């Protein structure tokens, strides 16, 4: 194949220069499990068992023994396929644009296929990270012109049936009120018997700036970490800052029994076999990716929104 | 003016809103089977990049010059300044992309018209519009030139007001 | 690396184009060799 | 590749049946040098030296010696890539259009790819020769509707800063007046230190016919051609003078030396027609092919070309 | 038409046309009759 497909050869040679997604830092290694599906829906069945009555004492002769029952639950997850197109120079034409220490037309903004693919893959990975964190797809700073998505396709921030807290615009600068709301959300959190697990908190830069303020020689961050350690059996508590969030705080455990990411094994950018060609030196190529696959149990994510108006 | 426009002492500083560049790729959504033609343009009269152009058959060659919607041949999507060649998408083809406008305050969904300078303006100016142009985004200023995302699909049956 | 040599077998279109250019250059050289004004 | 590209195989098989361009006869073998470029510009630097003072006599002990300076000039040339398209018959469809005497659809003007490519290449070679000789690209006998070219792209007839002479309309048949203008131009020629070189003159068929008349009372054993040859030898240090007839010219006489140090041709190595890899295909029996060629690359020193135009109007 | 300058993206390119001419030569048969003496 590499003897015929120069583009496949170049993709294989330069695939290693694309940096890893930053979304991996928000999940434990056991929480992610790839699936085999490009577009469609997949039904996941979770089994459980329960005790019908007290156990039976084995003594002398007896035939009536207590029983153990079983239950099942079905969850449907939707996956979406998306594509992008980019222009690039042609392999037989690169030699006429190989300049000193660089290749490509500075005037025409044309790049070799390898560099163009690397840049496009980086941008698509950034978009995928934004979707995973937020659950919405947009290319504007205002977050408008959102692409409408299918149901059962949720992110961490917009997952339903979770704990949602709101801080009023009049209290947007009162860290005491913010922490009171955080404590209320943590109290409403329900982890059951899986409480012994590390916890992850994601905050916006403004909240990060507010956190390092003195507590009202102790810090608000320290108080928050102690409060979370009170509920998570004093396991590890990780704090992360993301520019993709705005006046939002996300708190959730890193336990694979509560929140699981089952992405498609084609989620990350993948080249397409089709390449547009003509008589000129400009060609077009396509990159595919897949979105969707976050599953969470009810009432296991705390989402605090600080209203600005 | 030009598209590329220069040595810098330092480099210029998320993925969102990085397309707001004068030399950005004109087609927001491209498609194979889109017809692109080459023509000459006047190198001292008007710079046709990202403007509506008309065919002017001269005594030596057929040139493209910035024109109004009444006599518009297509949209100039790219220019090669080395050869002074303009690339034109004919009006018979659809377009969805960024074009030059003169009004810095245009909202989304508004009806638009191309003026004598090949510039997007509001359709309420008074001239009867003959093309279907709609604003897909608010106009933004690059510091100064004003650009806007528009969708152009064919001619309008009866001229509006 | 010329089309004149029947033993030459091109591998790809770039080599074919190079062979065409070399053939043109060789034909020009041969014409100038054979020219007598 | 030949096991996969029938078009490439046919081009390789039939490339030898295309005749050489006629422009090769207008330059010496040393005057032509290929360059590796398709579209863009290329710079050439020429170095010169000069003496600053009289030589220093070496006797006993001397520390101060006369110096020799240097100077340079830069010349920029432009090249342009052009393409043509032509329709033909699909390879697998030739058997259904084979005839007892030929192959192809006469009623629809469809040819095999080999013949179509040969004809298109011949036409493009003719166009390239016309551009090289005249410096303009057009497909009309009127010479209008010219394709606009890049700066620093000139031919032998439109090279700036040369010697131009015009024979008036009333003297369009006076060979004596034509020779007067030719002598004036030859006197105005400035060959510098490279004058001892062969010269080349290109004339239209009408002027060539006029040049074979007896020299004028008419004189015997001597022709106007011989008089012109002697006149040119009076300035070229009695070197060779060659005369050529080209139907492309019209009432024009072009005189220039065949010396590489004064006039050079650095064409692109892809200047002659070259097939393109892309081939349009569909469900029908009609396919399309493309041919590329590069124009540009003539360099000449100033005031070394004599162009005499005989006016008709 | 004039050739197309290949720069950036373009798909509308000038074409080269072909034509076929059919040359026909006609041959005609003609006869004379003359009188003579059987085997003045």
């Amino acid at each position: 194949l590499f003897d015929e497909n120069y583009y496949a050869k170049a993709v294989a040679n330069i695939i290693g220069e694309v940096k890893d997604p930053i979304m991996y830092k928000w999940f434990s290694p056991d929480q992610i499990e790839d699936v085999d599906l490009q577009m469609g829906y997949q039904k996941t069945v979770k089994w459980d068992a329960f005790l019908n009555a007290n156990p039976t004492t084995i003594a002398n002769e007896v035939n009536t023994i207590s029983t153990i029952g079983f239950s099942s639950e079905v969850v449907r997850l939707n996956y979406l396929k998306l594509q992008y197109k980019f222009r690039h120079l042609k392999q037989t034409s690169e030699k006429f644009y190989t300049s000193d220490s660089y290749i490509g037309d500075i005037n025409n903004n044309l790049l070799p296929f390898a560099q163009a693919y690397k840049l496009a893959s980086s941008e698509i990975i950034k978009l995928i990270n934004h979707f995973v964190l937020t659950g919405t797809v947009s290319i504007q700073k205002d977050g408008k012109n959102q692409k409408r998505l299918l149901p059962n396709m949720y992110g961490l921030l917009n997952m339903p049936e979770q704990i949602k807290e709101e801080v009023a615009s009049g209290d947007k600068d009162k860290m005491d009120k913010i922490f009171e709301k955080i404590e209320a959300g943590l109290s409403k959190l329900e982890l059951g018997d899986e409480f012994s697990t590390p916890m992850m908190v994601i905050v916006d830069p403004a909240t990060s700036l507010k956190l390092v303020k003195p507590y009202a020689c102790e810090k608000w961050e320290d108080v928050l970490i102690q409060t979370i350690k009170a509920i998570n059996n004093r396991e590890d508590v990780y704090i992360e800052t993301s520019n993709l969030l705005k006046h939002k705080i996300l708190i959730y455990p890193l336990n694979s029994e509560l929140i699981k990411f089952k992405p498609s094994k084609y989620m990350l950018p993948t080249p397409n076999e089709q390449v547009d060609k003509d008589s000129t030196d400009v060609a077009h190529s396509y990159i595919d990716f897949v979105l969707g696959g976050l599953l969470a149990t009810r009432k296991t994510i705390l989402q605090v929104n600080i209203k600005q108006s | 003016y030009s598209k590329s426009m220069i040595e810098n002492k330092v480099f210029s500083s998320c993925f969102k809103s990085k397309n707001e560049r004068v030399d950005a790729y004109s087609f927001a959504c491209s498609s194979y089977t889109d017809k692109i033609e080459e023509y000459l343009y006047d190198p001292a009269n008007s710079f046709p990049y990202k403007r509506g152009v008309k065919l002017v058959p001269k005594e030596n060659s057929i040139y493209v010059e910035v024109g109004a919607d009444t006599d518009m041949y297509g949209i100039c999507v790219d220019v090669c300044e080395f050869s002074c060649t303009a690339y034109v998408l004919p009006i018979t083809n659809n377009f969805e992309g960024y074009l030059v406008t003169r009004n810095p305050s245009i909202k989304i969904g508004e009806i638009l018209d191309i003026n004598n300078n090949g510039v997007i303006i509001k359709a309420g100016g008074g001239p009867p519009t003959a093309i279907n142009i709609y604003a897909l985004s608010d106009s933004f200023t690059i510091n100064s030139i004003n650009l806007i995302k528009v969708a152009i699909f064919g001619n309008r049956g009866l001229e509006k007001t | 690396a010329s089309l004149l040599d029947s033993n030459f077998v091109p591998i790809n279109f770039t080599e074919f184009v190079q062979a065409i250019s070399n053939t043109y250059k060789q034909r020009r050289i041969q014409f100038y060799e054979n020219l007598k004004r």
